[PDB]
């Protein structure tokens, strides 16, 4: 494809840029279906049947949220009647504006679309757009971070780690891993919303970069673990290496700059009397490693996946920003602690 | 906390210029070697033949993240002084709020053992 | 209203001092048929 | 209000001697006669057309999906007469807050009636032949709507009434010379024979006869008027019927002489040559009241 | 005969009935054209006549139109009798009694909701307004304009120009 | 000419429809900006009041006087 | 209050028409057509009652956008009915 | 009334089919596009149909740039659609 | 907002803004009490200050308060029947 | 909510038809003063409450208009009338050859005074009336908002963070 796939590219881009700098409610309404018509093209791409089921899979849940959005949108004008992006001035439209943006997300009850939609994209470079795409929805809920119910929220992010935590383990598949740690990290994201709207920006940043370091570095193609076990021998060493560095950083490890949301999330919900929730954010977050524990021996062992073919030939992919990024993703726990009050 | 008297458009505020930059601080060095350490796994993912001598595009990979860095800590050091002065402000026009205790050899229990 | 607890009077705001159009709703409850010739700008047009 | 009754009776009766009119003017086009077995000069074969396909001409279903094949003529008749109504003739019965809109509307709602009849047989030889039919129908109702938007711009607003006002001296063939040309085409479009062709038989086509003489009364408002004079309704009247008619025969002189376009070509004739000349028009008729002063 | 609105907002919820049932995309697709229809003279009583005729140009004059192209590109031929089938009926039974027994409590103005907000009379105060304008007034006679709102009308185009081109690469 | 004499009588030989695609809508573009004449239509459009006309209270004012003819305020005069 | 005790209804009878399922996959679309007329009546009820003027036009960028999701995602169900025979939610092949 | 004038020709309609039965006794995916293009289409003419209608109060300098701008892009789908359209 | 329209308008969002030609809104009289209470940060996180002022404005585009009332004085005038009743016009 | 007294309307009013007041637009130029002092009273006090004093003296100016036409010139009037009610909805077209006839009459009076381009928003300076600051609506002044932090920020503890 020419520059039709730069410019549709260019239009998710452009409508991520709507729902940043705006004020106006049916603004941010756009915004969210310019994407909905864009990422569709970047789904389907190689013909498959796979790719036709994933995003009829994808349109008709997020169809379905965003006219759930709609919803919360007209009972603003029903009650108070202004169409300003700041509150939702309704203990109803709350209710039907968290869980619409719940299902855009892989938010706990709205979470069975992203495996399924995860193993029909066709490339790597598809892979990134459901993991930027997360930006769209998180950017509305910091502009609405008050008059939003704690019963609906907090409940929806302690169990989509939960979820996250049991829904990787009986998973072999390289995108379904990718997909469910989508769905616990969501968890991370929403609970800091009401005890400061701050540093949710920050683990965007944390997790956006540590995502695109994965699939960037998953340029060598490879769908489950067994197919990226033969990588030891065949392929390159030193590129084992430093999926270690990436791996190790998803799960909860201090020396590695993974830590660094896991660091503001339990210090900033310890200040306001709550203790019993920050314990069960970690303990669970364990099970996310542990999905890492298992991926991380088929790089640091053997595991004899030798195969007769050899390749001679020299790996030339893409690889953008395979370089720059996973240099950051590794250490800036010790870089940048001071960086909450640059990000937010 | 929250940005309250504070508007986007251009990163520093400009207005607000008064405090010193960073000059050679041991936290541009840092980001310096992760400049280089950035310009060294370049040559392993793509096959180059030695991390420390190989092709010399290390020094914009040097450069780039000492002048994002630069900014970046620029961006610290103006917004952890805005949120001190509000806190000190805050203490100065109540008063009321923050209390003070002074002067104090009250009793304690004492532990055996 | 004689023997309820309403007062009729102060009216339903609280404001008591902009007073907006106020019969634009009511415009008296009595007498169906000129109530309904005068909330029919768009039916019928006439 | 016994207005409404005069006019579906006598309308459906000029639908009625249509049928005479379409066979004597394309009959002397073609050297033959038209009926004068029948009656005086065949004006009682209308009537016994009626007689004849209503009373005992019988139906063999072919499958009668129950609600369908009934609900049919419903959308093809009924749909067909509420037309008339907004119509400028004089003063209209209950004139519209937009006229024109009405008139679009009314006939895009038109395309119904030959899709639930392709839904009515059960052979799939008929429903992929109803779609092509419908897909002739649905083009050509952009180029409606694009036209009616470029006229309006000139003078007047979406109210029927005020295109009379406008057309107080000139025409408005003159200052639209190629729309006039484009208007005439794209109204064969609720299948007129003329470019392409696909209850009983005989109530359907009296639906698509009667959308024929709505587009040629459509037309001579538009396009025509010459005046309106509200001291005598009548001398309007007069002036009217011979304008219409003869925008009339001109729909019996295109299916007389050309033949079909080939589907495909039809297809062509729109997007790839019609479209890129009524858009160009539109983005010219945007300009004008700006260039120079004629906003009303 | 006295009610304008509460009598055509019964019949719009019935048309959906139809929706909440599953009867075969094509007695579905009727609903369209019922609760569509109908749902143009809800609008058109409160005032607006260009807004009202929008559902009659676009909604009955093309999106149902081209859906009538689907249902016969998949899912053709027949449509199974809704009679027939079961739970479809059972659907539609306990659809209309959440609809037609709460008109009977609406009955007397006042009536018990699942929401704080009471029903009331709808008579007096169902239109709402008393004279506001005169001319090119009741709020949608200069409904859409291209000034002031400048920016809405380039997203708009975008969002139409990628219509086309990502159809055309599904396809 | 290398284009200018050579694509378009070509144009015209081979589908002349797209000539006036071109033409029509490029001369809707470039003549609304150059002509003199767009200055008068926005003088009529402002001052065709649809709303009712406010009356402001004056202390020491100038270019403002009763509501019969008098030479005072805008008033469009524009050919009659 | 009156009126929107009715529309408001229709919108959750509607809201339950999309996530139950008879296997056609058609009238689910339909009723996502049926989800946007609803959405037009409530916000045009809002907008015309309170004399907004300015508002008026949402509704009709509303309406545009409608037609954006009921045309590309009825696009992929053709998509389905060319790699498949029929369209049904019970023909998937995805774990 | 507009209702008194609806009913009556749908009524007369209906009866005229009471006549016609009582009374007697004795496939293709590339014509999808056209759809398609249709209902992209008409939403264009949607947005450009207040031309007629809010020109007589709003400014013409802001207007006219906007005005064709819906018009521009409306031909340059059809300039995308060009490339490669179909055999029919 | 997550970043700002700075040096840019695209705003014409709340009620009682700039008219299309002059039309006025329904409840702009109310907004001009609302907007003028609530333009600082004193009554935007206690939503406590300006209560008074908010009441009124629920009130104006809902009208529950009159739709209760008017339907007491129905319910009373349904309570005539048989009884005291007398009808002016 | 207090409203006026039931004799407080103002007795001889709409005899006058609907389009008989909209065939002389000369009622904009003569007995314009106490038009334009009610108008003046709308626009300062929105409430019709304390503005129908001024009312009723436009009622009254109203008729002293009207009643002059009645005496004089009254056969051209009723058929311009006749003329105006006769036509659809142009209501100034077609009727402009009985138009001649109208304010050719009316020139041998004074009221005769037609204006070929408008209103344009005329001044009144003569009003007084009322003072228009009262404030209309405002019952609260709202409470002070947070006061602005004067000065420059200087770093004192340079992170107030877990280290440094």
């Amino acid at each position: 494809n020419p520059i039709i796939f730069i410019i549709i590219l260019l239009t998710i881009m452009l409508g991520t840029i709507i729902v940043m700098i705006s004020s106006h409610w049916l603004l941010v309404w756009i915004g969210f279906e310019m994407n909905m018509l864009a990422i569709i093209p970047i789904m389907m791409k190689n013909h498959n049947p796979r790719a036709t089921e994933a995003s009829t899979k994808y349109f008709l849940t997020q169809s379905t949220a965003s006219m759930l959005l709609m919803m919360a949108v007209i009972i603003n004008l029903m009650f108070s009647g202004q169409w300003t992006v700041m509150k939702l001035f309704n203990p109803m439209a709350s209710m039907l504006m968290t869980m619409a943006l719940a299902m855009k997300l892989g938010m706990a009850p709205f979470h069975f679309w992203v495996p399924e939609v995860t193993q029909g994209i066709p490339l790597s470079s598809g892979l990134i757009l459901l993991t930027w795409q997360k930006l769209a929805p998180m950017s509305v809920l910091y502009q609405i971070f008050p008059s939003i119910n704690l019963n609906l929220i907090l409940t929806l992010s302690v169990l989509s780690i939960l979820i996250g935590g049991w829904g990787g383990l009986n998973q072999t598949q390289l995108r379904k891993i990718m997909a469910y740690s989508s769905i616990a990290h969501m968890g991370w994201m929403t609970a800091v919303l009401p005890y400061n709207p701050t540093m949710t920006l920050l683990n965007l940043i944390i997790y956006i970069i540590m995502t695109s370091t994965m699939f960037t570095m998953f340029m060598a193609n490879s769908t489950t673990t067994t197919l990226s076990l033969s990588h030891t021998w065949n392929k390159t060493p030193i590129m084992t290496v430093l999926i270690l560095a990436t791996l190790l950083s998803m799960g909860g490890l201090p020396p590695l700059s993974g830590f660094m949301p896991k660091w503001m999330i339990i210090q900033e919900m310890t200040k306001n009397n709550s203790i019993i929730l920050p314990t069960f954010m970690a303990i669970t977050a364990l099970l996310n490693l542990y999905f890492y524990m298992r991926l991380t021996y088929s790089t640091t062992l053997t595991m004899f996946p030798s195969t007769n073919n050899m390749k001679m030939k020299w790996q030339f992919p893409l690889m953008k920003k395979m370089t720059f990024l996973p240099t950051m993703v590794v250490l800036s726990t010790m870089m940048l602690p001071l960086t909450p009050m640059l990000s937010v | 906390g929250r940005q309250g008297r504070a508007t986007f458009q251009f990163l520093p505020d400009e207005a607000r210029s008064l405090p010193p930059p960073k000059l050679t601080d041991p936290r541009l060095a840092f980001v310096g070697f992760l400049g280089y350490c950035s310009g060294l796994i370049d040559n392993a993912i793509r096959r180059r033949p030695v991390l420390l001598a190989g092709l010399h595009r290390q020094l914009l990979y040097i450069t780039s993240f000492v002048f994002v860095g630069y900014y970046l800590l620029k961006r610290q050091d103006y917004m952890y002084a805005v949120r001190d002065h509000d806190m000190f402000s805050y203490i100065k026009s109540h008063x009321x709020x923050x209390x003070x205790x002074x002067x104090x050899x009250x009793x304690x229990x004492x532990x055996x053992x | 209203v004689m023997k309820x607890x309403x007062x009729x009077x102060x009216x339903x705001x609280x404001x008591x001092x902009x007073x907006x159009x106020x019969x634009x709703x009511x415009x008296x409850x009595x007498x169906x048929x000129x109530x309904x010739x005068x909330x029919x700008x768009x039916x019928x047009x006439x | 209000m016994i207005n409404i009754l005069m006019l579906i009776i006598p309308i459906l009766l000029a639908v009625a001697f249509l049928t005479l009119v379409e066979r004597k003017v394309l009959g002397y086009m073609q050297l033959r006669k038209g009926p004068n077995v029948v009656g005086p000069y065949g004006l009682l074969q209308p009537i016994a057309d009626a007689i004849k396909l209503f009373i005992k001409e019988p139906l063999r279903p072919a499958t009668s999906s129950a609600s369908m094949f009934i609900l049919a003529p419903i959308m093809a008749l009924g749909l067909a007469l509420t037309m008339w109504i907004p119509l400028p003739m004089p003063y209209p019965l209950i004139n519209m807050n937009l006229g024109v809109l009405f008139m679009l509307a009314m006939s895009s709602l038109a395309v119904y009636s030959i899709l639930w009849s392709g839904w009515a047989s059960n052979s799939k030889y008929a429903l992929i032949g109803a779609l092509r039919a419908v897909a002739q129908t649905i083009s050509y109702e952009v180029t409606l709507a694009i036209i009616l938007l470029s006229v309006l711009l000139m003078s007047g607003s979406f109210t029927l009434s005020t295109l009379i006002t406008t057309q107080e001296q000139m025409w408005l063939i003159l200052p639209a010379w190629p729309l006039a040309m484009m208007w005439f085409i794209s109204t064969l479009a609720e299948t007129n024979r003329a470019p392409f062709d696909l209850g009983p038989f005989a109530l359907f086509f009296m639906a698509e006869y009667a959308n024929i003489i709505m587009m040629n009364i459509f037309t001579a408002i538009l396009f025509l008027g010459t005046s309106h004079n509200p001291h005598m309704p009548e001398l309007y009247t007069i002036n009217f019927t011979i304008k219409s008619l003869l925008l009339t025969m001109s729909f019996l002189w295109i299916r007389a002489s050309y033949p079909r376009f080939r589907y495909d070509q039809l297809m062509h004739l729109l997007w790839k040559n019609f479209l890129p000349l009524t858009l160009a028009l539109c983005m010219w008729h945007v300009s004008l009241p700006i260039l120079t002063s004629g906003i009303p | 005969m006295l009610y304008i609105v509460f009598i055509l907002s019964v019949i719009f919820v019935m048309g959906f009935v139809g929706f909440s049932s599953k009867p075969s995309p094509i007695y579905g697709g009727l609903g369209l054209i019922v609760s569509g229809g109908v749902g143009c003279g809800i609008v058109l009583n409160f005032g607006g006549s260009f807004l009202g005729l929008m559902v009659f140009l676009i909604y009955l004059g093309g999106m149902m139109v081209v859906f009538g192209y689907t249902t016969a590109m998949a899912t053709e031929q027949y449509p199974e009798i809704w009679l027939s089938n079961k739970a479809v009926l059972g659907a539609f039974v306990t659809g209309l009694l959440m609809e037609f027994f709460m008109v009977y409590y609406v009955l007397k103005d006042k009536e018990v909701e699942v929401v704080f907000e009471f029903n009331g009379l709808g008579d007096w105060v169902i239109y709402d307004t008393g004279d506001s304008g005169f001319f090119s007034e009741e709020a949608m006679g200069i409904a859409a304009l291209y000034s002031y709102g400048t920016w809405l009308v380039i997203v708009t185009g975008w969002s139409l120009l990628i219509g086309v081109v990502v159809i055309m690469e599904i396809t | 000419a290398e284009r200018v004499a050579a694509f378009l009588k070509n144009v015209w030989a081979k589908e002349p429809v797209l000539v006036a695609s071109f033409a029509i809508a490029g001369l809707a573009v470039i003549l609304p900006t150059l002509s003199p004449y767009t200055k008068y239509s926005l003088m009529i459009n402002x001052x065709x009041x649809x709303x009712x006309x406010x009356x402001x209270x004056x202390x020491x004012x100038x270019x403002x006087x009763x509501x019969x003819x008098x030479x005072x305020x805008x008033x469009x005069x524009x050919x009659x | 209050s009156m009126v929107y005790m009715n529309i408001m209804m229709a919108f959750t009878v509607s809201l339950v028409g999309l996530l139950m399922y008879r296997s056609h996959l058609m009238s689910s679309l339909l009723c996502l057509e049926g989800m946007m007329l609803s959405l037009f009546v409530m916000a045009a009820l809002t907008i015309l009652n309170s004399h907004f003027t300015l508002a008026s036009m949402m509704p009709i960028i509303l309406l545009v956008f409608a037609a954006c999701e009921a045309a590309l995602g009825l696009s992929l169900l053709v998509m389905v009915s060319n790699t498949y025979g029929t369209d049904y939610v019970q023909n998937l092949n995805l774990l | 009334n507009l209702m008194l004038a609806l009913l009556t020709n749908f009524t007369l309609a209906t009866l005229l089919v009471i006549i016609a039965f009582w009374l007697p006794q004795l496939f293709s995916m590339k014509f999808f596009l056209v759809a398609i293009t249709f209902l992209l289409f008409d939403l264009e003419i949607a947005l450009l149909l207040p031309l007629p209608w809010a020109s007589q109060t709003a400014n013409l300098n802001t207007m006219l740039t906007m005005a064709l701008f819906l018009i521009i892009l409306l031909a340059v789908s059809l300039a995308y659609e060009w490339t490669q359209k179909g055999l029919e | 907002q997550k970043r700002l329209g700075v040096d840019l308008d695209r705003w014409m969002t709340i009620q009682s803004a700039e008219q299309p030609h002059g039309i006025p809104s329904r409840c702009h009289a109310f907004e001009k009490e609302w907007i003028e209470c609530a333009h600082g940060i004193g009554s935007i996180r206690a939503e406590k200050e300006c209560k008074i002022e908010f009441e009124d404005f629920r009130e104006c585009l809902l009208r529950q308060k009159t739709m209760k009332r008017l339907h007491a004085i129905r319910r009373q005038r349904e309570k005539l029947i048989k009884e005291g009743k007398y009808t002016p016009p | 909510e207090l409203p006026s007294l039931e004799d407080l309307k103002v007795q001889e009013v709409k005899v006058s038809s609907s389009v008989l007041k909209a065939a002389a637009h000369h009622y904009g130029a003569q007995c314009d003063k106490p038009n334009k002092e009610f108008m003046l009273c709308r626009w300062e006090e929105k409430d019709p409450r304390r503005c129908l004093e001024e009312g009723k003296l436009v009622n009254q100016c109203a008729l002293e208009f009207f009643r002059q036409i009645k005496r004089h010139c009254a056969e051209p009037f009723t058929e311009y009338w006749t003329c105006i009610d006769y036509s659809g909805l142009q209501l100034f077209r077609r009727c402009r050859k009985q138009q001649a006839q109208f304010d050719e009459c009316v020139l041998d009076k004074l009221g005769w005074v037609r204006p070929d381009l408008g209103d344009l928003s005329k001044v009144t300076k003569v009003k007084t009336d009322r003072p228009l600051p009262e404030n209309p609506y405002h019952s609260r002044a709202r409470p002070e908002p947070n006061p602005e932090v004067e000065g420059d920020l200087k770093p004192a503890r340079h992170g107030s963070r877990l280290f440094f």
